[PDB]
């Protein structure tokens, strides 16, 4: 989560400073191919959200819903986490569609500029940490719990099912 | 100790037999050398207090407060110019010598074995402070302020004398040790109830508690900076010192008879932190901050835990330093703009730029900054009162929330957002002001490093 | 599942209420079958610093995996199949717990309905 | 086409649907004319005492001073202790105090009874 | 040197930023594929999750009549 | 300095959502919108701006091949 | 409904004064104002001071820094004196 | 409630309702061209009875217009990042130092910047030169005893600057 | 964040986006030529013009100042007061 949203905020605020302090979803329309380093960055963030299988964002959320689904829980809480997984999928889809993949609404006299070694260094190295380093962490953790790992059908598939729907 | 008293005597004719434009340096240098020789006192160890010249002895209830007085004197001696530089030579010298005599009766009060000697030097602490605030108050209700001041402090503290004399001729002498080592437990008839209520009511007047507290804020906001700082820090923490001394008697009844003052103290703590949330007149907020802290101190003394006494004396010393400093910042803002109200002097982040650092630092020490001495005192008071009862922590934490809230309101309303751009008389900040900021916030951080000096004799 | 649905919608009888699992006596549908090997060697278990709620069955496999994972650290993906075997053994342990629950379920079902039919 | 937007103590009624800004009478426009005259004269004297190059101190705003003397110390004259004032006073002062007195007596009597039983959980309870 | 702002037209780009962007998208998709094919097959059940335990009456034993 | 300002007689609406919405508004019966202020928003380096699935398609155009390279390796 | 000529004129003279003020505000008098050592210090000097701090004074403090022990195995021996543990027993039923 | 007029007229009020509804339809409607469609539909609704002069039926329609505006307004209006409530709303009010100051400096640091302070001296001489007579006489001769407006007349009389210009000419750059 | 602004460049941009809007003529459209008095288009489309300038330059102009623009030169006056467009 830390690597994830550091990368996401840094990319989005870069876009904000590139496009004149507006920061709002409207009047921010068309940005894909307006240099796609940051649009690549933002959609890598939003696909690491909900855990595309199986990436840095996979491990945390998906082992959480597995171990929560296979325990003596409250029978409202698991349903709430499930529905909120669907909801985090849908607003991440909204931030993609309105920010980067729309017909261009933003005011003219445009000064789109990202010829910066600093920012390409920062975005570069944080997507590096957001593609491999989740596996570098999650691989050799000292195992300090007992994994469940024996799920039925429609309880390990439920993660990908909810995110796709 | 007598080597700490007699040069304060000889420091008094200094200002008299020094000529004009030369008195200032002399008084500053010599009172600071007295402050070094003051800090040389700290010999206290282990088993006993250090007792000599039979009237005199030092606990660690008395050593840190005594060093606090003998260090807060020259700070104040420097602090109180620019508002009487244009006054005359005679009244200037009289002001300075009156402060010195005030210091002398303060140290006589803090090293008092005999409690009658304590009471005499107590009202001797009273009598010059009225003359200071009433002659140089620089407002229009200062007269009524001094009048209320003296009648509250006397008429509360008057029957304390009769009770102490009754103790003197029903038991024997009033050495504090022979008050100790001999104290018989006194039962719960009604005369013992009145005697306890007499002594405790006198010092309840002095702290103040909640029901007798409008004594203070008029006397704070209508005073010069010297009288305001000595008044707040040294007088209220002197009242606490005296209560810490006299509570050693009448132990087996104060459990039965000391309930309702706890309730008055806590509900007054919440009401005081709420009344200083919404006032104008920036000067008054620090007075009500002082009333909040002293109500917490009174809770700490009515419970009888060593945790409570260590937190009590730490809270005393820390809030003396903090409230004295923040009074000095209030005086600096008022001498920038002759207003005394609050909302007129907005802005002041841009202009007077590093004044903001000292507002930040003083207000966070009021906030209970997370290693600060203020936090240490309030924390151990909260621990001890939770051991007293498991339900009191709501009022303590609600006090903490509102204390942080009015501290932050004072920070971001007086000194945040917009210069009102019709002002054009505020200068850059002088070196004297930043010197006083430094002289306030070096000892608080040094005590934040090694604080085991100043905790109570129940160590 | 559907057993959860039956336990909340239909009768509350035929589903045994959980975390009070042994109600039928042991060695009753067993007769004369218990070995329970448990070859973790309890002394070496406690001399190893495994956590509570890990001092469990199949723990020798975990000891093997900790041996290879200590002995080959900068090998990043060497130790696979030992932890795979530990996963498989605890899969069988979960299967055994499922067998216990459905044994108790079918005992309660068939026993109590035979009894409350003919009584 | 709306539920007509009731106000409250907080939800202030905006200037659109007053509907008092529709039946404009004579004294309404006379009041707006005199109100602009008041704001005009006050800004005139303000801008006179605001653009002076000889001006040193603050512009010495009288209305803030007046409100300060109002809120601070002109509370007490006038005041007569009426039924409303005294009843609300004895409620807001003594009420919560006597409430906290009862709850503290309750907890202290429970604690003294429980430790007089002998079975307080003082397994180690050192820092009292 | 550096770029210039133009008015109501699509601004030009350096080839370097677009080759890093395409490079990072490709490294993502290559990682998720090589991680998906070469090893696992991870989102599936990893085990034959059985039926109800054996569906065998009186194996595990039910001795009522 | 200057801006050099790509000027008028160039926008000339033709962009199919604005053209069809002027058709719909003509069928309504006004036939006078604002107009051609947004042809830069609807033609040029825009205009077959990609739909939603395409930025997620943007991986395998240089990634499937490297995957097959690592498979054959 | 719009301007009155007093507003127009007063506007114009304030435009001219704003011109002259802001054009005065850009100074350029052609002289406006006029009046691995890092790796060495930051990975050796606090390292030297702290390892001087972590042997002597802090080990004269008695219940100072304490390790949590490494976890031995039945297939382990001991580096210290050298004494072995009998290995783990039979595996079976895998 | 406005500087020059004592009150706003009804045509002005209808116009401000128009601008508010149009702004909130911008905020409501993405993609900007269906926005353009709905905006001309709204302009058609104001074309439906634009040419009527029953003033009492006009204000009846204005009341129902305020009702139909409040029924379907938008919760967070798209306000620009210098507007009231906006994303900046005097962001750099931090960096807006007034210009009565800057002269409480030190003469060494004053001698570091020669020409700007020489030109500032002649600005201040321009201020004190024509402050008293022309400005004060035009403000104590041409106004009435009750001023009854706030727009001050320019110095059309003879010479120097129009009256009371110091803190209005000398405002900062709003982006330093 | 570096937008450069000047007088004649923004005069060009205001005049350009008045030329692009359709129902005026591009023939008699001077730099200082009126809106209501000579072009003849009414109040409502004038405030749509004001909406266009606000939607282009990134700041609202108020309704107290919206009464009194009436020609492009006074528009360039008010915008140059807004962004302080001089050297
Ligand atoms: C507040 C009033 C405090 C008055 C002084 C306290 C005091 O001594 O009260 C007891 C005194 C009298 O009590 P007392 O101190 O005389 O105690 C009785 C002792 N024998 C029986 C030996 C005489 O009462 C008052 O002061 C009157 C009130």
């Amino acid at each position: 989560h830390a690597f994830f949203k550091a990368m996401l905020f840094m990319c989005s605020g870069s876009i904000i400073h590139s496009l004149n302090d507006e920061q709002d979803i409207r009047k921010m329309g068309g940005l894909f191919k307006a240099m796609p380093f940051t649009t690549t960055a933002l959609i890598i963030g939003s696909l690491a959200l909900t855990g595309m299988p199986f990436l840095t964002g996979f491990y945390s959320k998906d082992l959480i819903i597995e171990s929560a689904n296979t325990s003596y829980t409250n029978a409202w809480a698991l349903l709430m986490t499930l529905v909120a997984t669907s909801f985090t999928a849908i607003y991440s889809t909204r931030i993609i569609f309105f920010a980067l993949l729309g017909q261009p609404r933003f005011p003219t006299l445009i000064n789109i500029n990202e010829n910066n070694p600093f920012l390409i260094n920062s975005i570069k190295r944080l997507l590096i940490g957001s593609l491999f380093a989740g596996f570098i962490i999650s691989n050799n953790i000292p195992p300090m719990t007992i994994p469940q790992m024996t799920m039925p059908h429609y309880l390990k598939m439920t993660a990908l099912t909810v995110t796709i729907l | 100790m007598l080597k700490y008293i007699i040069p304060t005597m000889m420091l008094m004719p200094l200002t008299w037999l020094s000529k004009n434009s030369m008195i200032w340096i002399n008084t500053t240098l010599h009172s600071l050398l007295i402050s070094l020789t003051s800090l040389l006192l700290l010999n206290q160890f282990g088993d006993n207090s250090l007792n000599f010249s039979l009237t005199f002895f030092s606990d660690s209830l008395s050593t840190p407060l005594l060093i606090l007085t003998m260090w807060l004197l020259p700070l104040m001696l420097m602090a109180s110019q620019h508002h009487l530089s244009k006054e005359n030579l005679a009244r200037k010298k009289l002001f300075i010598s009156m402060l010195i005599l005030l210091q002398l009766f303060l140290i006589m009060t803090f090293t008092a074995t005999e409690l009658i000697f304590f009471y005499i030097m107590f009202e001797a602490t009273l009598v010059p402070t009225l003359i200071i605030i009433t002659r140089w108050g620089n407002q229009t209700e200062r007269l009524n302020a001094g009048l209320y001041f003296l009648f509250y402090t006397l008429a509360g503290s008057l029957p304390l004398l009769v009770a102490l004399i009754y103790i003197q001729n029903t038991m024997g002498s009033l050495n504090f040790l022979i008050l100790q080592y001999w104290v018989q437990p006194m039962p719960n008839s009604w005369s013992n109830t009145f005697m306890w209520l007499a002594c405790m009511m006198a010092f309840m007047v002095k702290m103040p508690l909640y029901g007798l507290h409008l004594w203070l804020p008029k006397a704070h906001v209508e005073a010069p900076i010297a009288g305001s700082m000595v008044l707040a820090a040294i007088l209220l923490k002197l009242g606490g010192y005296g209560m810490m001394r006299i509570t050693l008697l009448l132990n087996p009844i104060t459990d039965f008879m000391a309930y309702p003052f706890i309730m008055l103290s806590l509900w007054g703590m919440i009401m005081t932190s709420s009344i200083c949330l919404r006032q104008t007149d920036l000067k008054s907020l620090i007075a009500y901050s002082s009333v909040s802290h002293m109500a917490l101190v009174i809770v700490a003394i009515l419970i009888q835990t060593p945790w409570s006494y260590m937190g009590a004396t730490a809270l005393m010393i820390a809030h003396g330093l903090t409230s004295s400093m923040l009074f000095c910042l209030a005086n600096s803002n008022y001498e920038r703009v002759h207003s005394r109200t609050m909302i007129l002097a907005r802005g002041l982040q841009t202009l007077l730029p590093l004044m903001a650092a000292w507002w930040l630092l003083a207000s966070l020490t009021n906030l209970a900054l997370p290693p600060s001495i203020n936090l240490i005192g309030e924390l151990f008071v909260v621990m001890s009162t939770f051991s007293w009862s498991n339900i009191t922590i709501i009022l303590m934490g609600l006090n903490m929330v509102i204390t942080a809230l009015y501290s932050l309101y004072m920070l971001i309303t007086t000194q945040r957002g917009k210069h009102t751009h019709h002002i054009n008389n505020i200068l850059p900040s002088f070196t004297r002001e930043n010197a006083l900021m430094s002289l306030h916030m070096l000892p608080l951080l040094l005590l934040s490093l090694n604080p085991k000096i100043i905790l109570g004799p129940l160590y | 599942g559907a057993h959860l649905a039956r336990r909340y919608l239909g009768d509350a009888s035929v589903e045994p209420e959980p975390l009070r699992m042994p109600t039928f006596p042991p060695d009753y549908g067993f007769p004369e079958r218990k070995e329970r090997e448990m070859v973790a060697t309890q002394q070496e278990m406690n001399d190893a610093q495994l956590v509570l709620q890990q001092r469990d069955y199949c723990a020798h496999y975990l000891i093997r995996f900790l041996k290879c994972k200590r002995d080959s650290f900068p090998n990043f993906l060497a130790c696979k199949h030992e932890q795979h075997d530990w996963d498989y053994c605890e899969h069988l342990d979960y299967v055994k717990r499922m067998k216990e629950f459905e044994r108790e379920r079918r005992l309660l079902q068939r026993k109590k309905r035979r009894e409350q039919r003919e009584a | 086409s709306f539920p007509k937007y009731e106000p409250s103590r907080l939800a202030s009624l905006p200037t659109t649907l007053d509907p008092a800004e529709y039946d404009i009478s004579s004294e309404t426009r006379k009041a707006q004319a005199e109100r602009l005259a008041i704001r005009s004269r006050l800004k005139r004297e303000y801008q006179l005492q605001y653009n002076d190059p000889s001006r040193r101190g603050v512009v010495e705003d009288p209305a803030l001073i007046r409100w300060t003397c109002a809120r601070s110390a002109n509370v007490y004259p006038n005041f007569r202790p009426n039924t409303k004032t005294s009843l609300l006073g004895a409620l807001f002062g003594i009420g919560p105090l006597i409430f906290w007195y009862y709850v503290f007596k309750t907890d202290r009597d429970r604690k003294e009874k429980l430790i007089q039983e002998g079975k307080l959980d003082r397994t180690f309870n050192i820092s009292y | 040197a550096h770029i210039e702002p133009r008015y109501r037209q699509f601004p030009q780009l350096t080839r370097s930023q677009v080759i890093q962007a395409e490079f990072f998208s490709a490294t993502m998709w290559f990682w998720i594929l090589w991680r998906f094919w070469h090893d696992s097959d991870a989102v599936l059940g990893h085990f034959p999750y059985p039926d109800p335990s054996q569906w065998t009456d009186e194996e595990l034993g039910i001795p009522p009549d | 300095s200057k801006m050099e300002l790509p000027d008028y007689k160039q926008w000339k609406i033709e962009g199919t959502p604005l053209e069809t919405v002027q058709e719909k508004l003509a069928a309504r019966g006004l036939r006078d919108p604002w107009g051609r202020n947004e042809a830069w928003r609807y033609m040029g380096g825009f205009a077959n701006n990609v739909s939603f699935v395409g930025a997620l398609l943007k991986g395998f155009k240089w990634g499937f091949a490297a995957f097959v390279v690592a498979v054959g390796a | 409904s719009g301007y009155t000529p007093d507003e127009k004129l007063r506007l114009q003279q304030l435009r001219e004064l704003r011109r002259r003020w802001l054009k005065d505000q850009e100074l350029s008098p052609r002289e406006p104002v006029l009046p691995s050592i890092f790796a060495f210090t930051h990975v050796l000097i606090p390292v030297w001071i702290i390892h001087y701090y972590l042997k002597y004074h802090v080990t004269t403090k008695p219940y100072t820094i304490v390790e949590k022990k490494p976890r031995i195995f039945p297939g382990d021996t001991i580096l210290e004196t050298g004494e072995v543990i009998p290995p783990m027993k039979e595996f079976p039923d895998q | 409630f406005l500087p020059s007029a004592a009150y706003l007229t009804h045509q002005q009020k209808v116009l401000q309702l128009y601008k508010r509804a149009l702004r909130h339809l911008e905020s409501r409607c993405v993609h900007r061209d269906k926005y353009r469609y709905f905006a001309c539909l709204l302009r058609a609704r104001f074309d439906e009875h634009k040419n009527e002069k029953d003033m009492v039926k006009a204000t009846q329609l204005l009341r129902e217009a305020e009702k139909e505006f409040w029924h379907g307004q938008h919760p967070q209006p798209y306000i620009f990042p210098e507007s009231p409530g906006g994303t900046s709303y005097e962001r750099y009010e931090c960096y807006k130092v007034p210009e009565w100051c800057l002269d409480d400096w030190h003469p060494s640091e004053k001698a570091m910047y020669p020409d700007y302070f020489a030109k500032r001296e002649q600005w201040k001489k321009l201020r004190r030169e024509s402050w008293e007579r022309e400005v004060k006489q035009l403000q104590e001769e041409t106004p009435v005893g009750g001023p009854r407006t706030e727009a001050l007349p320019p110095a059309r009389k003879q010479g120097d600057l129009p009256p009371l210009w110091w803190h209005i000419v000398t405002r900062p750059r709003e982006r330093p | 964040d570096a937008p450069p602004l000047t007088l004649e460049g923004i005069k060009d941009r205001v005049l350009y986006v008045l030329k692009l809007y359709d129902k005026i003529d591009p023939e008699k459209l001077s730099v200082n030529s009126h809106f209501m008095k000579d072009l003849g288009l009414d109040s409502l489309d004038q405030v749509e013009i004001i909406m266009a300038m606000e939607d282009e330059f990134g700041f609202e102009i108020p309704d107290i100042d919206a009464e009194k623009l009436m020609c492009p030169q006074e528009i360039v006056d008010y915008i140059a007061d807004k962004k302080d467009v001089y050297e």
